[PDB]
RNA sequence: UGACUGCUCCCUAGCAUGCUACUACCG
RNA sequence: GCGGUAGUAGCAUGCUAGGGAGCAG
């Protein structure tokens, strides 16, 4: 703390008194001096103090500040957070059938209900193209999250029945594409 | 080591569904409940997958809710 | 809290074979939940007791409680803590057990 | 909490308590906006007031901050450090600031009413983003000055179309016409009730029916208006020019019955940005579709202020070119169902400035950016990233009206961001398409504002309408009836069989109100006559101090005809060299 | 702080003193100079003291009185609020009915479980299946409690409105099943 | 929508006590 | 020459009051 005003005089004073003394004086000079000189050093220790706890405290108080306004801003950005953790995981994680699924959806084959895990039940998908039925499915047998279904039913966007020697290469683009997969768990 | 992250996958699958408002309709909430508490109590590592398969097809089909593709391009998902 | 566990497992922790492994969770509810953890109740029966062992028994626990003093206070020497809890029904409706302790 | 002041440099937690739109300043920033005017109160991510039960100190310039609180003068304790010292006010970014060398920006514009000149003056001598916060600032000052009269309400009802109307407790009434549309609710005993949208004009009080009503009892009718959000994304798009026509999908065919297309087309090819100054018949009829046809698969997006005047484009934009290819949506309102609507998947995406979600686009072709401020501009240069721009417009095509004029009327080249750049550094294109308006009417007005652009495309039989008038005016709380040139008019109608085809429009919709019931012309306001121009017309003022007769105010709107005119002047400026022909009064 | 009764006796003291120190004068008077701003400063000091301690302890009351202010107010809110909820919820009383069955009794006193099942207009009832559903409100008048009730609505876990036809045994899992039926009370109170 | 107890850690404000220090009065 | 008294500053100790958090039945 040497940027006060008492910081200046309790200098000149202990300058003053250090060279008296060193000179070598009698017993009222010293005296003097030191009733002069206390009182100035007494007012640059109070100062000492209380500019280092003015300080602390206002860093503190930065301190507090910063972090309640972080905490109100995290507390607004949760949905989107959450979501590209979730990705972030899933991607960790590296399966299969998950990756499989997740392409498939990217793609544009997204399911209808809830995949089934016993050996009946069915499942819905949507098949918006003839590529993805190219891929998935070949012949009367569909491979969907790393598993093998049966076809049994195709409908299309006005709802007739196709059979599935209908769809082919150049005889496709005659009808309603996003078709609906119904299909059940092989063994 | 695998088991631990399927786990912590599934309860944040669990947070991000229930804030796309699915507790709305009570049959898809107490399937999901069922799913991710059965997850949580696994011992062996491929009842939780094919659970977790399950749970994943109920966000998965959902067409507005999210946008695959953007969260696949950001250096997410593949 | 994905830092803290990205970090515990940074640190060769949830290894396959180990013996310290998550078991804690929180568990989900779903609708029909309060009712039936309430429908516990069924277990309650009403029992009838050996009134002579049960007159000599009493006796007993009060020797067991027999070193403290009790008695009854006035209204400005009773402690609470935490006086912003929930005060019951109907009186959730206006405020906390604050309003009608000042009240 | 945490946004950003810019002129400083300085993100910022702090904002001036008492002012416009809670606006951002750092330390040193509401430092000289709180000793250069008086703003004694400030808002940080915690209100700054002290905090002992029952005490009161609005001012921030004699509080303390003690323990993790603020405390005060009048009640002190005062162990602490004043919170406004050393040139500085206490928050974050207490080191990280810079400060202002023009110390009067906010002490200037944002001290005043918000309605004298020199606000827009000093938003033209800006920056973008200053620009942008004045423009930000004229939405907010016409909201909170609209948010200060009547509102309308019917209590016992009478046959639609005439009804009786009391108002509000002391309030003064807006102007008349439909510019102000009466959409209120319905109160049955505590909530809102469906109501509808409303007009008033004529009053026994006579209304335009944008819809058919049942009205009931107590129905109020007022606009109820929110707060526009701050934007995120500039207006206009810094000038570049592309290396060559890299990325574009050409084609082998070349538009013919367009005369001016082709030069204009290679421009596009390398032109990132178009805006021309035209009245109708500017190539906003044909050149857009020109563009369409001659790039197919561009993402080109159209936009008008209202669903009428993108019709005008829309009504054959599926014709001249496949229907699957373009789209607006209509929201529920006076919008056009003509195209895919709620329908974001499209090519050619037809918009009107209230409404349109941000998906993609590559090539801008927008229609007249008139009657708002950069709230335009901004909303559709964020509505798409884009390759190519075309701003189509003018600075006098629907010059927007300044809420209540006060001072004067501003250069019609100060406009938001481009039309003051517009004839400063040139036209971006050459372009002039005079196949529907005349010579008759290009003459004046290209020898007025419009210099050597649009061509004396097609001439006139001499029927164009001239005769010498002073007249006599009489006005009204918000609009005002004529006396003389209205009977002109009518006299001059009962002279000629082939005129009584026209329009009847008028500077408040009082003209026409009042001459419906006598003769019954169709009913016409000079908003905005969206996309829908005839040849026949009849053009009345009424009252012509400020907002008519100044300057092109509506010389669009004297580009009515296409091979006959009428248009009544009732003084002695826009005449010097008009030569229409002179016949004396009957 | 600067104008304090004893301020200017201590400032006129001090000030003549100095001066006299200034003159250049005989020890005498410096020594009455120490003495004088010696006891002048003693005097000051309780001067400054004092008032001080009264100024908070003032504070201090004032703010004890206004929150006690604020609490009255409070209180008198939650009076009013507390009347107004009683005064309302009486007003469903069905003053004949109660009003019958309390003649009834030898002395006026009645179990309070046996209001709602004799003098309600409203019944509701929660069904978990179908099973449960075909053994209590099958058809659309139904007898619960010596009373005959009649079906009004019907709506599931989602509160959405169900119709009769499509409860069925086949159509049963197709349904929200925590089935909440309304009826009134036939011929009687509603 | 958030019960009753018990224990422990952190931060600030006040009170009481003690230690040291600097001036001043008194004998 | 020693002690007493009156303010002032720093430090330590125990309570009361307010706020944030953790565990257990
Ligand atoms: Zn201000
Ligand atoms: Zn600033
Ligand atoms: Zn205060």
């Amino acid at each position: 703390f040497s940027s006060l005003p008492s910081y200046a005089a309790f200098a000149t004073a202990q300058e003053a008194y250090e060279q008296a003394v060193a000179n070598g004086d009698s017993e009222v000079v010293l005296k003097k001096l030191k009733k002069s000189l206390n009182v100035a050093k007494s007012e640059f220790d109070r100062d000492a103090a209380m500019q280092r706890k003015l300080e602390k405290m206002a860093d503190q108080a930065m301190t507090q500040m910063y972090k309640q306004a972080r905490s109100e801003d995290k507390r607004a950005k949760v949905t989107s957070a959450m979501q590209t953790m979730l990705f972030t995981m899933l991607r960790k994680l590296d399966n299969d059938a998950l990756n499989n699924i997740i392409n498939n959806a990217r793609d544009g084959c997204v399911p209808l209900n809830i995949i089934p895990l016993t050996t009946a039940a069915k499942l819905m998908v949507v098949i918006p193209d003839y590529n993805t039925y190219k891929n998935t499915c070949d012949g009367t047998t569909f491979t969907y999250a790393s598993a093998l279904w049966e076809i049994q039913q195709v409908v299309d966007a006005d709802s007739k029945i196709v059979q599935l020697s209908e769809i082919s290469m150049d005889n496709s683009p005659n009808l309603a594409w996003p078709l609906i997969v119904t299909a059940l768990r092989a063994n | 080591s695998k088991m631990s992250d399927v786990k912590c996958t599934s309860v944040v699958l669990l947070s991000v569904l229930q804030q796309l408002r699915v507790e709305s309709s009570s049959k898809l909430w107490a399937q999901c409940v069922q799913l991710h508490n059965d997850i949580l109590l696994a011992k062996d590592t491929t009842e939780a997958f094919e659970k977790m398969v399950s749970l994943l097809s109920v966000l998965l089909s959902m067409q507005g809710a999210v946008d695959i593709n953007k969260l696949c391009e950001e250096m997410l998902d593949n | 809290n994905k830092d803290f566990y990205d970090f515990a497992v940074s640190k060769g922790f949830f290894k396959e074979g180990s013996s310290v492994e998550l078991k804690h969770f929180f568990f989900a509810q779903d609708g029909n939940a309060a009712i039936s953890d309430y429908d516990y109740y069924r277990y309650n029966l009403p029992t009838m007791c050996d009134i002579r062992q049960l007159l000599f028994v009493v006796e007993v626990v009060d020797k067991y409680f027999d070193c403290y003093d009790g008695g009854c206070i006035n209204a400005n020497q009773v402690i609470v803590n935490n006086l912003d809890k929930s005060a019951g029904f109907p009186f959730n409706k206006w405020g906390k057990a604050r309003l009608y302790y000042d009240s | 909490a945490v946004g950003a002041c810019v002129l400083c440099n300085s993100q910022t937690s702090l904002r001036c308590g008492a002012c416009i739109r809670r606006p951002f300043l750092c330390c040193k920033c509401c430092y000289d906006h709180v000793i250069s005017t008086s703003h004694k109160l400030v808002l940080s991510v915690n209100p700054y007031v002290c905090n002992a039960p029952g005490c009161d100190v609005t001012d921030v310039t004699q509080l303390y901050l003690g323990g993790m609180s603020y405390y005060c003068k009048s009640h002190k304790p005062p162990i602490s450090f004043p919170l406004c010292a050393n040139g500085q006010v206490f928050g974050l970014y207490k080191n990280t600031c810079v400060g202002s060398d023009n110390v009067t920006d906010f002490n200037a514009i944002a001290t005043c009413d918000w309605t004298n000149a020199g606000d827009y003056i000093l938003a033209n001598t800006c920056t973008e983003r200053l620009k942008l916060f004045a423009a930000e600032t004229l939405k907010a000052t016409e909201e909170t000055f609209k948010l200060s009269y009547g509102i309308a309400t019917v209590r016992e009802v009478l046959s639609d179309r005439e009804l009786h109307l009391s108002w509000e407790v002391g309030k003064p009434r807006p102007p008349l016409n439909r510019n102000y549309v009466f959409t209120g609710y319905r109160v049955t005993k505590n909530s809102k009730v469906q109501i509808g949208e409303y007009t008033f004009e004529k009053g026994a009080v006579v209304y335009r029916g944008t819809t058919t009503y049942k009205l009931n009892v107590g129905d109020y009718f007022v606009l109820t208006s929110h707060t526009v959000m701050p934007l995120s994304a500039p207006t206009l798009v810094p000038q570049e020019h592309y290396v060559r026509i890299t990325g574009l999908y050409p084609t082998l065919n070349i538009s013919d019955e367009f005369s001016s297309n082709v030069a204009n087309y290679q421009k596009v090819g390398m032109q990132k940005y178009s805006t021309l100054q035209g009245p109708p018949g500017t190539g906003k009829s044909h050149f857009a579709i020109g563009l369409a046809l001659y790039y197919p698969s561009a993402r080109i997006v159209y936009t008008a202020c209202s669903h009428a005047a993108v019709d005008a484009l829309c009504e054959k934009a599926l014709k001249y070119l496949p229907i699957d290819k373009c789209s607006r949506i209509i929201p529920a309102v006076e919008c056009f169902d003509k195209f895919k609507v709620n329908s974001t998947l499209e090519q050619y995406v037809f918009c009107t400035v209230n409404a349109l979600p941000e998906t993609t686009a590559d090539i801008v072709v927008f229609d007249e950016i008139s009657m708002a401020t950069n709230y335009d501009l901004s909303v559709v240069n964020a509505r798409l990233r884009a390759k190519h721009y075309v701003y189509i417009g003018d600075p006098a095509q629907l010059p927007a009206p300044r809420t209540l004029l006060t001072k004067g009327t501003l250069e019609p080249e100060y406009f938001n961001s481009v039309c003051r750049l517009m004839k400063t550094i040139g036209p971006d294109m050459f372009l002039g398409t005079c196949r529907r308006c005349p010579a008759e009417i290009v003459d004046t007005v290209s020898a007025l504002v419009y210099d050597n652009k649009l061509k004396a495309h097609k001439d006139k039989s001499a029927q164009c309408f001239k005769m010498f008038y002073k007249g006599v005016i009489t006005h009204d709380v918000s609009s005002a009836i004529n006396r003389p040139q209205i009977g002109v008019v009518r006299e001059f109608l009962t002279r000629n069989p082939a005129w009584r085809k026209a329009v009847f429009i008028s500077p408040y919709n009082s003209q026409n109100a009042v001459a419906s019931k006598i003769l019954g012309l169709p009913t016409q306001t000079v908003d905005s006559s969206q996309g829908s121009e005839y040849d026949y017309v009849i053009f009345t003022q009424t009252t012509e101090t400020a907002h008519s007769c100044n300057v092109n105010r509506f010389n669009v709107a004297i580009t009515r005809a296409k091979v006959g005119i009428l248009c009544i002047m009732s003084d002695r400026d826009l005449y010097d060299k008009l030569q229409f022909t002179s016949l004396e009064i009957p």
